[PDB]
Order: C-alpha cells, then structure tokens, then sequence
C-alpha cells in the first residue's frame, strides 16, 4: 500500500511448497507479494548504500617540482652517482649530450647527465571501489493493512525500514502487529559491481569504469601508502627538455584539475554526499513468509453500514484503490468486499487487501483490487446497507495475459540459474511448480475459467488423455504437457 | 652568495638581490671571478636550481649559463616567478571518457540471455534491414530442396550470406 | 511573331474543348500553339532570375595586412604569450628555431617564437545560394499579327511580358486586340539546386557545385557575420618564410583574380551584367485558351492590289515567312492564303497565323505559315492580280513526321510523372485522350487523309473489326489498337 | 627614428630619412649605439615589421637582423617600394574545379549520332568492365533459354538492364 | 680588399676584420665609398660568395646588400663561422629501409568503387589462400547436393560465407 | 665432435656413385658422414666472406661547397652564360627575379639570373655487389675420434679448415693419420644474389636491396668512376633559397650520415670482422672419400676394464655421449662397443664412431652411440667384467622413421629437378640409388637389422619370392617394391 503511482508495478502471485517465496528488487521497481490468507505485503529498496569503501588508489592532480638537483660527467667517466637516484622521494633520470674539449671536457663525445627533483603531491583525487559485500541495501516493506499516509509517499512509515548487510544474511524485521518475516536476500546474484568506481574530489563525484579509471596516465599512487615517496608513474608531469649542457626546463604541467573536469564532464555524476545512491542492482529476495501472520483476518463479519468518502482515481498499472469510511458499529470488524458481475451470479476479479479490516471508528480505510476489463459490479457490505459501485477499466485481456506473462519470463530468468531451488531435493516438484506457476499462471487464473479448481483439473485429466490416446504424437506431446501443467499447477494454487 | 660543501665540492646559493652582476668573492681557493649569465633567476623561494659552473683554461664563455674562472663550484638559486608562483605550462593531457565496454557480467546466465538477445536483433536486423532477399530464399528453397533439412540449409545459408553480401 | 532563328521551335497542332493545354518551356527554345479558330500564341520565356538570392558563404580575394610582429624568448623560457595573439582580428602561428649562443640569449638551443599580423582584405567574392522560391520567370506571350519588327526581335512592344513565380498560381493577362490569357501556370520542376551555387565578383558571375566551395582552401566568412574579423582557415593565404631566428616575415598570395579565371574556366558562366540568365530546369506550364477572343475573323474578303516586298527567308524549319505589303484598299480584311501543288489540284498546306489580316493600308504585315514536303505553289490574292509564288521545302513527309512524332514525345517525357490528368475521375479519359493526340496526331492529321473525319472513323471501325477478326493474334493486337487510337482520337480532334 | 616605448622596453621607429647606417641615442640606459643591418628597410609604409635588436655586450654577432651594445630594445620600419604597394607578388595555390555540362540536356532524345552511341558504348564499356555479370547473365539464359533465339534475346536484355538500374 | 681585375671589372675581397662599415678605394674614377649591407657576413675562407656591386646614382637602394655612388664591381667575402667551418643545417629526408622487396601494392583507393568489389576482390583471395578448405567445401557440395545444379549452388554460397565470418 | 647444441643436424650415412658426398650445408647446421669400412667424418662451416668486391655505385654523403658564383641580368638585358657552367664539376641552376627601374635597374620585370658552385665531398659510402664468384666459403672437417679437445670445442686442434672459390675447385684437404679428401663444388644451388648490394661505412656494412641501394636520392659515381668530376642529381645536397635580388645564397645540406643511421637502423646488419652473413642459400658440394683408410685398426683390441667419467648425456637428436675411461693396461687399443637388446642377443643400435681408439690410459674417449628409441644395453667392454649400461632413450620409432625420411625428402627435393643426376646413362641406375640412399637409406641401415648386407639381401630375394606370389596384388606392389630396394640399395651401400 506504498506503490500506487510508480511506473513498475509488479506482481507476484504464487507461493512455495515451504513458502519460500523469491522476489527480484530494483531501483524504483515495487513488488506486491499475494497469498492465501496470509497478509499481503508491499516491498522495494528505498535507498542503495555503499558503506565502508575500499581506497583502491589516488591520483596526484597538480604537482610541486623542487630541490631538484642535477649533475654531469665527461665521456667515458660514467652516470654520475647522487644520492637522490636511490631515493623515490626524488623522481628522476639520466641522459647524455655532446660534450668535449669546447666546453671543459676532454673530447666531444657524449657525456652523462643525471637530472633528479624532488616530487611534491599538494592535491589528491580519490578512488573508492565498491565490493559486493559493501553494498548496505535499505529496503523498505509495508503491508496492505488499511493504512493512508503511504500512497504516492517515500517516508510514510507504518511498516519498517531495513539495512541488509550481505554479510548477515539471515534478519528478522519485526512488522508491527504481524509479526515478523525472514530476511533471506542477496546481492551476490545480482549484476557483479566489479567494474563500478567513484571518483571523489573534495566533496563532489563521479561514477566511471574501472578500466578507464586505472587507464589514466596520471601519477599513480597505492592505496596502502600513505607518505606517497613511494611514487609509481613518474614521468606523467614532470616533461624534461631536450637537456643541453646540464639543465633542462624541467617543469610540471599546470594542475590537470580543470582538464580532467572538462573531460570527465558528461560522466554519471553522483552527488555522494547524500550517500551511495548506486541506481543499479539486483536483488535476490528470498524469504520464509510461514512466520508472518494477519492479527486482524478472522475477525468477525462487519455487519454495520458503510460509506464511502472519495472517488475512485485511476492508478498506473490501473488498480482500484478506495478510501472508505464506516458509520456503523462493531469494530473492530472483518468488511465485505467483493468484485460481482452485473448480475450478481458469478465473481470475476480479485482483491489484494486479503480479509481487509477496519479496527478504528471514523478513519478513511483504503481498499485495493484489480478487476479484469470489463463492466463489474463491487458489491460492499450487507442489506440494510448494500453498496454496489459500477466499474470500467479500458484495455484488452491479451495484452495483460502477453505483458504479466513476459514480465514473469523476464523475472525468472534474471531469477534463474542459482537462484530457482534445483539442489533441494523433495521440494524440487514444489520447485518447478513455482516456475511454472511464474511463467503460465497469467493463463491458468484468468483464460481458463478463473477457477474452480476440482472441475478444471477434471477437465485437465480428460485433454490428458485425448492427448495421449491421440492420432497424432506431436499433438500428443503438445497437449499432454499442458494437461500436466494444468493439473499439477491446479494441486499447486489450491496452496 | 651563501656557500656551503656538499659532495667535497663548493655549492654557491644566489638570490635576486645580486641579479645582472656578476658572481665576485674571496675564498681560499684563490681569487675567483665568476659570471652568471642565464635570465631564469627568480626570486628566492622552494623551487631551488642547480648547476656546476665550470673551469676555465682558455676557451671563450658558451655552452654554460654560469662559467667560472677559478674552481669550479655549484651555483644553485630560484625560478619560481615573481608572484611567488612556480613555473608551469598549460598543456593538458586526457582522454574521453563517455562510451567503454567490452565484456563484463556473470558468466552464465548473462551468456545465455545475452546470446538469445543478440542472436535474436542481429537476425531480426538482417531480416528486416534487408527483408526482400528473405522471402525470395524462402521460396526458392521450398520450390528447390528436396527435403525439409535441405530446404532448411538453402533459406537459412541464403539469410545468412545475403545481408552480410548486400 | 517574334521567334525566328530559334532553332528549338516546338509546335501544338491542334486543341480540345478542354483547351488545357500543358506547354513545355525550355531556355533557348519557343513554342507555338495553334487553336482551330482561335488567335494562335508563341510563348517563350525571355528571362530567369532568382531575385533577393541568400548569402552562403563570403570569400577572401586580396589581403592587405599590417601590424606583424616576431616576439621570442631564450629555449627554456616557454614561448611568450601575447597580447596580440589573443584576438580572432588577427592570423598567427608559433614556430621553433635554434637560436645561437651569439643570438642575443646565449644559451645555444631550441627555442619558441610567435610570429603574427592584423589580415584584413579588400576584394572578396560573393557567395550566394539559389532556392525553389526565389525562382522568378518571366513568360513573353505574343501573337500572330504578323507586325513587322518580329523577326528576330525579342522585348518589342507588341506582346505581354508576366512575372511568374511558383508563389503564385493564377493572374489574367491582356493580349492587346487579341483579350485575355490566364497565367494557371506550374512552374514544377526545377532540375535540382541543393549542389549548385553562385558566386559574383564585382562586375561578373558563375555558378559552381556547392563541393567547390566546401573544398577550396581560400578563407572564409560565414553569412551572418557583418565586421569582416572573423575569418576561418585564414592561415592559407599566409605563407611564411622559412624562420630565421628571431625574423620571421610575413607574406601573403597575390592577386587571386587571375588565378580565379583561369582555374574557374570550363564552370557555367554566367553574364550577371544582364542580369542571372539561369539556363536551369524546364517550365510545365498549364494554359486555356477558352476566353481568349480573336479580332478579324468576321472582317470581308481582300478584293484589291497584292504585292511582295521580300521573299521567303529560310527557317531552321524551312517555314515560309513572307513579309507582303498589300496596297490595296478595303484594309481591314482577309487575306486569300492557298499552298497548291504543282498541278494545282487540292491544296494541302498548313497556314499558321489563322486569319491572316492586314489592319492598315500601307503597312507591310509577315504571315507566317507551313507549307507541304516537295516543290509546291503559294497563291496569295485573287485574279486580276492574283500572285503566285513558286517554292520548294527540302523536308522528307516520313522524316519530318518522325521527328515531328520525337519532340512530341519528348515534350510528353518531361511533361510525364505526375503531370497529365490522371487524378481528374472522368477527365482521365480526355488526359489519355490529349495524350495520344500530343505523341501520334501528327500521324493521324498529316498522313491518314488530313482529314474529313466522318469517312476515317467509318475506316477505323473497319480496320479495328478486321484486327478484332484476324487470323494471327499478334496482328489482332497490333491493329485494334491503332484503330481504337484512330477512333478515340478522332473524336478528340472533332473537337 | 622616433623613440617611445612598449612593454617597458625602448621603440625606436625608423624610415629611409636614416637607412643603413648606425642608429644612436642616449637614454637611461646610457649611450645606445644599434647597428640595423637589416633587408627590407625601405621608406616608411603600412606593413609594419618589428623586431627585437637583442642586448649584446662583446660576442660575435649572427643570424640577426638588428643588434644594440647597450640593452636590448624595439626596432619597426615598413616594407612596400618606393611607389606604393602591398608587397612583392607570387602566384600559388593549387585548385582546379570540375568542367561543366551544358546545351546538351540529360534525357534519350534528338536521334543525334553520338546520343543513339553513347548508350551502347556505355553497354560495352559496363561489359568490359563487368565480365562476370556478362558471364552470369550468360550463364542464367543458358538455363531459362530453351531455345538458342530466346537464349540470345534474353542474354541482351540482361546486358542491357543490368546498367540502366545504377 | 685587393682590388682587382676579375673578368675585366673591379673585383674585391672584403673580410671579417672590418665590418658594418663602408669601404673605401680608389679607382680609374676617382675615390669610391662602398656600401655592404650583406648581414650573414663571416671571415674569409675557402666557402667565398661574390657578388657583382650594382651601380646607383640617387635612387633609393632597395632589395639589395651592396651599392657604390659612382660605379659597379665586384665583392666577395667568406661565410665561415668563427670556428672557421663551412655553413651548417639539417636535416633531409632518407626513405626508411627495410626486408623484402615490396612490389605489390601502389595506388590510392576509390571508396565507393573498391567498396562495391570488396566482396568481388576478398572472395577471390579468401579462395586462393585456403585450398584446403577449397577442398572440404567441395567434398561437402559433393555429398549434399543430389544433382549437379544444387552442388554448384552449395558450393557457390559455402565459397561466399567462409570470408563473410572471418 | 661440434654439433652438440646445435639444432638442425643430418646424419648422412653412405657414398654416392662417385664416392663423393653430397654434403648439403647451411649457416648454422650440421653435416655428419658415415659409411662402414669409413670412419666417420663432421662436416661443418664457420665463416663465410666475400673478397675483392666490385664498387656498383659511390655515394658521397658529406658534401663541401666553394667557389660560389651569382650573377643576373635585368630583363630584355639578356641571359648570362658562365665558362664556370661549361664545366661539369659545379652544380648549376638558372632563376627569374624581379628588377624595377628604381630598383637599380632599368624597367619592371623578370630578369634572369645564373649561379653556381663546386661540389667536393668529403665522407663518402661504399656500396658494393657479390657476384657468385667471388665468395669465398670456410669449410672445417672434423674427425670422431673422441678426442677431449674433439667434443664442442670451437678453437681445437682436431679440427682442419678450408676456404672454398671456385677459381680452384678441384682442391686436396689433408685430415691428420686419415690422410688426404678432396674439395670440389660450386654451392650457386642457393637465393639469387643479384637482388642484394652491401652498403659499408668506415666499419658497419648493411645489406639492402639493389632498387633501393640506387633509389637514395644523393650523388652518384659509376664504378669505374674515381675522378670525382662527374656528379648525377648533385642538386639535393646544395640548397638553394629562395630567388633574392642578385644573390642566391647556396645552403649546403648537413651530413645525412646522422640520418643514415637513423633510418639504416632495422635493417640487415653487418660487421666486416665477422665477414658477410649470407645465411641465405644452401650450398651443395661434392667431397670424394676414397683417399681415406681406417687409421689405427691395426691396434688390437685390449682385454682390460672401462670406466664412465661423465654420465649417459643427452643431445637434441636422440643421441648418447658415453667418456669411457680405460684404468687398465695395454693402450693403445680398439674399442669393443657393442649393443644388445633385452634378450642379450641382437646388434640392433646404431653406432656412431666406428672402431674408437684409445690415445692413452687415463684419457677417456668421447664414444657416441644412437640407439633406438626404447630399452637396450650399451655393452662397454667384454666379459669378465663387461658392463651392460642399461639405457631407456625417450620417442617413438616410427618418430624418427618420418622425421628422417622427410628431412632427407626435402634434402632431395630443394636439391631435386636440375639437382641431381639423371642424364647420364648407365649412372640413372646410381642415381636412382643414391636417391632412395638419400631417402629410403634410413630405412635400410637403422630399423632393417643394422645391418649385416648378406644375411638381409637373402632375407630381401626372399621376400620379392614372397610378394611376387602373393594373394594380392596389391601387396605384390608393395612388397616386391620395397624388396628390390633392399636389395639394390645394399649393393649400393656396400660401395
């Protein structure tokens, strides 16, 4: 009941053998879990943290030249030998010219030269790696339980906020009033950030690739130093001339910080300082629902009446959501709520709000369902009393059945090898009734018949076995397979 | 003007303050007349340059900014510029850091998805970017193989090759 | 009529009710149209102009310069920076030059000079480029008078001078003593202008491929640009001499005029100084004669005196043009006009100012006409006095027919896609009509009988019978078809 | 030869009134006696040379145009000829455009000689040029051809269309 | 100097000794004062330029180093440098060796002719260079095709694919 | 004993028709002659030079510059001609220069003018070609006696060299106690050597290609050419800037010989002290062996014991170095060296020094053995107290099978048509010998019983019998083919 106005919406209808339910989390892409009178729950990550960063290396952006010294030889007489070549506070080289009898030397020839200064760094320009084990993943659950203050909100807090640390996989987040639900979701098997890096100057930021990052042909500084002596890519800044005689104009370049600002211009910037806000991820969510419980779905039928205060408004994905108000008496009280035909013979929609409840006199109630397209009827509350509200929505039934559908291939297989139980041995048959739940069940509960599931799997058996008794083997191979399916996803939604 | 012995060898610290005149004192050495004649001088700060000024016997002064007629000794000073400001130069040195990629992610599933997707738009490219040579392999091989795998060979050698040859 | 010594002179032999006549129009080229009953016109155009055309792209021509300085410092000193340097009103360059140990600094190596000077030009081109809407033609129309100073006379007062342009569609002219024409015309089909351009230089043009421009290393300046400070590739015209220390002079190219003439030589010149004759694309313009009157057809019979000042001057289409003075009274009237064959027998000429008419005594007037292939008689006046002229046209009937056949259907070529009367429902058949006229009605009106259509038509049934009932289905499609031809066009020819 | 000063440096202007002779003044500086032994000296025009006469104290002198004895300083003298003119002519750059077409039109017409035999000296010309679609086209009539008249005409006709379409 | 007859005119030779100055000599004419603007002037030795002095009356001297008041001649004087050595520069140019003679490729590429016959060109080289795989692309023809049209036709594609992959 | 470590080697093993070898010898290889009642000889060269070579083309890269005249004549004055042009010895050029009538002149425009200058030149190259003829070819022979200073010593006294021309081609050599062995060949078989000249200066030499050898745009002098006088394309030395006035200043072009070895560099090398590398080109020689005896077989054999010093060493051909030493009495004398296989029964090694000597007790010889690839006992002296070293040598059989048959192939076949000797008549039979010894020898002496030639040419005829009536004929083929060889070829080895 958090995200009713986002672009992503995404459902998951199906639950396991041992209700180990697996959810895929992305920036900005809800999920809404459903079951089988057990509470219903709403889940996203909120916030992407990358706490603890690993200094990988630092870049020296503008440099200082002093005390540099220099010294030559005559030829023949060898390199002169300072102190400084030695040392790698100094970055320094040796080279040769002609010198001889016009300028002190005895012969023209070339002669030795070493040319040696001390590198002073005034200036830093940081590297921060991200590691999978770093990513800090706040994510956000609340419940469909009646609640106002989420809808279209980013802090409305009637359920809990959670910071997963990978290292601590197992975590209990307490939902107030429904218990709890086990925290089993790993980054691990989302897309490896192995080639994301941050650079970090003063207090700004960009995001930009390994690769380039260490392709740089800057000055180049390990992360474990800290005194920089030891100076890795000397000749980076420091262009010496062509030496003639002894001195060369041995001179840094200008400060790199306006080039390399100008350059990286265009880049991802990431404003940091509010945190890590990395916009990419999976997140692998596996979790034992079994725990949690609804304190308010056995309570008693409401009998008194009820009122509605607003009007319907249309969402993104097109899902009823009414605020309703309740004049009468009896709280707190289990409220009618169903989706009818114009007749009032047969049901045709679904409700996500399982068993809603109104436990406090003259507060709005928030009630969400999704009809199929189509005219219906949402029937509410009892004679005396009776409310019945007509209802619209545009679109046609094959367009959801082909988007749910591959919206659930797309999930499975991004939740797909490592992720989908294969290695549990006994739930393997509750395995691959999940993934075909994820992948058919758009057309298993809406095509076929909605559905009375004892007449529907009577109906499987018998294509079952017109297609095995059939005049054809390709058709027998067609039809037995969706027979199978029919039947065994039938055992599998009476769950 | 200030000397001092590093290396066995005199070291001759100038500053500005004795600039266009020549370098003239008095030490043990004996009377040593000495020139410096480079424009670089700057004021007295960090940036500290070395030379060794070396030993005439007869030739005319060249080669060297400094040149003495005594000893020879080492005359170091200041460069950085008036403002008290070190010497640099504008040239800068980059790249461009927009577009780069060229294999990453998991190892698995990213092959197989990844190969289904590229296999799928490079196909379809090639059967739309190009489409009528498409249908005319398609037909020419239902109308010529005479089997359904010969057939299969014919239209799908023929999509394949067609595009990459148009 | 004006048009003699062109030698494309294309012809319209005859006209339909619509009248919709669809004339070709090309540079160098005029046309008559004939009109049964009808004054008859010659149409030219006399001269194309693209007025108020764009500025592209000025160029440099002849460079003044001044203020040229040579500043340097010593090697190991970074070239100096300038004040003069700094601006765009200036071309400059740096350069590397070893100065010796006598040359001022002496440190003997290689160091850095900046050489540069103020360039400001004097002659410049002028770059233009022509549009589709710029297009103004200018449409003399004239009639058949037969007024003395015609022959080879082109802005003579005597016809109509219009200032067409595809921004306008419809506008009445007069034809003084001959009503009015309307200009309906369709100036469409310009031959192509995105890689043409035209360039002037003070009193003279040319016009070149936009290529050219794009490629010539000359210096620029973009149209917009006012000040003349600006300038892009502006190092060309420098050249400098090789460096010589601290000299380092300046020097420019000279007069490029000459070169100009005679690099640009082979390009389509152009004579500006009579304004910009764009000898481009073809006119399609559409015209009808319905309300354009005659004045002279209901004048008497010439009864008097008949005289000749000069004889047939021969025409590229060996088309008598005889300039005949009549001194005889009872003016206005007309003319007795007859091209006999040797026996004088029947007379097959073909008349081309209709209704020859002398408005005034004592004036000489210029009929124009066609007469027959072969040797053949021209009668003018009547007997007492009756004048005979003997002539021979050295033409082949077969020949002059195929290529008569030939310019129709070229002008049908270019007068094709998209230009007859396909769309018009109804007017499809009169546009496939006039079109069979403008390719074989030559063939039908000068070889098959000339003719009195009654008996042609009758013929034309039996020869489309006969091929409908042939022995041979090549011969059955072969003949039918020049039958129905014969038919259909016949009755389009009655009218 | 009238002196001001740019840069805080001395700017003597010269013109034939003093040419190729010694230059002499007294300024701050001392006794300044500059030799300009340049070139292009002429009398005073618009394009306006300059140079550094660099300071020299005893050296050799070369590869200069204008020295001074005393401190370095501005020289700046003209360059036209007596008469009056820009400067010394050259004739450079290379640039030559395409040539041409015209009163001849772009479509098949006028029966004319050379426009009936272009289009077959193009046919032949292509054919020279393209001898393995002359063979294909050969090949492909061989096949479809049944007879050897059909052969031939249809051979033509793909010689013949195979331009037309480029 | 020395003056001299040289191919029956006045003929000098002027050193390094004296420089920047005007002459002064004697001749059939009376005394003549002599102008030497020649600025790449050096001492005497074997590397002797000469000239032949113009004559000028009142005219301004332009474009020229040397000019008399009363009559033409002839001077000539040496360039060496102070070390006393020839003239001095680098460099030229010498076309870079190397192993093997290279005589198969020469001339610049058209872009859209060589284009269009780069499949023409490169199936051509791809079939000479790999026989071998000449041979199994014609075994597999052989094999596949049933009658001799359709192993010409498998052949063919086959021999165009195998470049297209690489 | 010199080709330890050396990679390609050949163990040739007979005598051809002439009983010559045919020794095939390249830079960096090895030659190995054996044959029984032959002791066995190594054939090796060290030094390859050219002497008295012929001077193609003289370049003179430093060129000096005097005597320089100038002089101009004011246009219409006419064109000056110099006695200083007549003679070839200067270089010359003729130029266009303004004059004016101000400008110390007569009138505006282009008058001409001439100058000129000696052209000496001091350092010069010297390019020079090879022919065939004058090479020169250092051959050294070597004996295996297992001499200490006789195994991979490069400067011993065993060894014998000889130089090699073709102006004495039929030569005697003299090896110590062998006696004397003749030289005769022409080794052309090799590259081409018109396509190489060897540029040297002072002491480094290039070898380039003629084209380019002639292509480097600097004076000339043909090869009879020492005068001086003559200089072709004597113009890019002296530079003459741009037309001045009178003057042209003559620029002499600095001494390329930095730029020569700036580009020189990359290409072949080489150092006149080591003579020319001309690698390329194998050399086919003839060499007769009659003149040469076993020396030494008179000594008898000794009884006492043997001693290893050094153990069993391994080569790069499968071959095994074995320094007996002999610790007791009676040396000189024959060396017992003997093979057996695993049954103690069978010669079936391969040995290399036939009848090893002993100088003297206490100086072991270097014996060399080639047993195949596989178990067997070197049996080192004779019972009592014989020991039979046992010895496992790494490889397959039918390894050296195709390695050796192949490797004397292509030996055959580089020296193949135009090679070896086929027109002579009654020799075809000895050719055709020599070309299966060359080839198919191997399979006769090393895997075909050793071999003792009687036992195995009976073995051979009966085998022909066998294959002759054979089953198959097929097998006939193959087997009476390979029978006849047997026998021909061990009639031809035992010559």
């Amino acid at each position: 009941m958090r995200c009713i106005g986002i672009s992503n919406r995404d459902f998951v209808e199906g639950v396991s053998g041992g209700s180990w339910v697996d959810i895929v989390l992305e920036h900005g892409s809800c999920v809404t879990t459903m079951a089988k009178n057990k509470p219903t729950l709403d889940f996203e990550l909120i916030k992407t943290e990358a706490k603890q960063p690993a200094t990988l290396r630092k870049y020296c952006i503008e440099a200082k030249l002093t005390n540099t010294t220099t010294d030559s030889r005559c030829p023949t007489q060898g390199e002169p030998s300072l102190n400084e070549e030695q040392d790698k506070r100094f970055v320094c080289k040796h080279s040769m010219v002609d010198r001889g009898w016009g300028n002190g030397c005895g012969l023209f020839g070339k002669g030795g030269i070493v040319t040696c200064a001390m590198f002073t760094c005034k200036k830093n320009m940081k590297g921060k790696v991200v590691q999978p084990e770093n990513l800090e993943y706040t994510i956000v659950i609340t419940p469909h339980s009646g609640e106002e203050h989420a809808v279209g909100n980013d802090t409305g807090k009637h359920g809990k906020e959670i910071k997963i640390t990978p290292q601590s996989s197992i975590t209990e987040a307490e939902l107030t009033g429904y218990g709890t639900v086990t925290m089993e979701c790993s980054p691990r098997t989302g897309l490896d950030f192995n080639e994301m890096v941050l650079l970090q100057m003063e207090n700004k930021a960009w995001l930009v690739h390994r690769q380039w990052f260490l392709d740089l042909p800057l000055p180049w500084l390990p992360g474990a130093d800290t005194q920089g002596s030891n100076w890795i890519q000397k000749e980076t800044l420091v262009t010496f001339k062509n030496p003639h005689a002894k001195k060369q104009d041995v001179v840094v370049l200008g400060s790199q910080e306006g080039a390399m600002h100008t350059a990286l211009t265009g880049a991802t910037e990431i404003q940091m300082s509010s945190g890590n806000l990395l916009f990419t991820g999976h997140l692998k969510c596996r979790l034992r629902m079994d725990k949690l419980q609804l304190k308010g779905m056995s309570y008693s039928m409401c009998t008194g009446k009820f009122k509605v205060v607003k009007e319907i408004a249309e969402t993104q994905h097109g899902t009823i959501v009414i605020r309703v108000q309740y004049e009468g008496d009896g709280s707190p009280c289990k409220i009618p709520f169903e989706i009818m035909d114009l007749e009032k013979r047969h049901v045709l929609g679904r409700l996500i709000t399982v068993n809603p409840i109104v436990t406090e006199k003259d507060s709005p109630v928030n009630i969400e369902a999704e009809p199929p397209f189509g005219d219906s009827y949402i029937i509410i509350g009892v004679e005396p009393g009776q409310l019945k509200l007509n209802w619209f929505k545009k679109g046609s039934s094959i367009g959801q059945m082909i988007e749910t559908t591959m919206r659930g291939a797309k999930r499975m297989a991004i939740l797909g090898d490592t992720a989908w139980d294969f290695g549990s041995l006994g739930g393997v048959f509750t395995s691959i009734g999940k993934a075909l739940h994820q992948v058919f069940g758009a057309i298993y509960g809406a095509a076929f018949s909605g559905v009375s599931w004892i007449m529907k799997i009577l109906i499987g058996v018998i294509i079952t076995w017109i297609g095995m008794n059939s005049r054809s083997t390709s058709l027998s191979v067609s039809l037995v397979l969706v027979g199978v399916v029919t039947l065994y996803l039938g055992v599998m939604v009476q769950a | 003007f200030h000397l001092t012995t590093r290396n066995g060898e005199p070291h001759m610290i100038v500053s500005r303050q004795e600039k266009g005149k020549s370098l003239l004192f008095k030490t043990e050495d004996g009377v040593n007349m000495c020139t410096l004649m480079a424009m670089d001088l700057g004021e007295l700060c960090e940036d500290t340059i070395t030379y060794k000024c070396p030993f005439l016997k007869q030739n005319e002064p060249e080669d060297i900014d400094c040149w003495c007629n005594s000893t020879s000794t080492w005359v170091t000073y200041g460069t950085c510029t008036t403002t008290g400001e070190h010497r640099r130069e504008k040239r800068s040195v980059a790249l461009v850091p927009h577009v780069g990629m060229g294999l990453e992610t998991r190892t698995e599933t990213w092959m197989s998805s990844e190969g289904a997707w590229k296999h799928a738009q490079r196909i379809e490219t090639w059967i739309l970017r190009h489409p009528g040579f498409t249908i005319m392999a398609a037909i020419l091989a239902y109308t010529i193989g005479t089997t359904h795998f010969q057939r299969a060979l014919i239209f799908i050698l023929l999509t394949a090759v067609a595009p990459s040859m148009t």
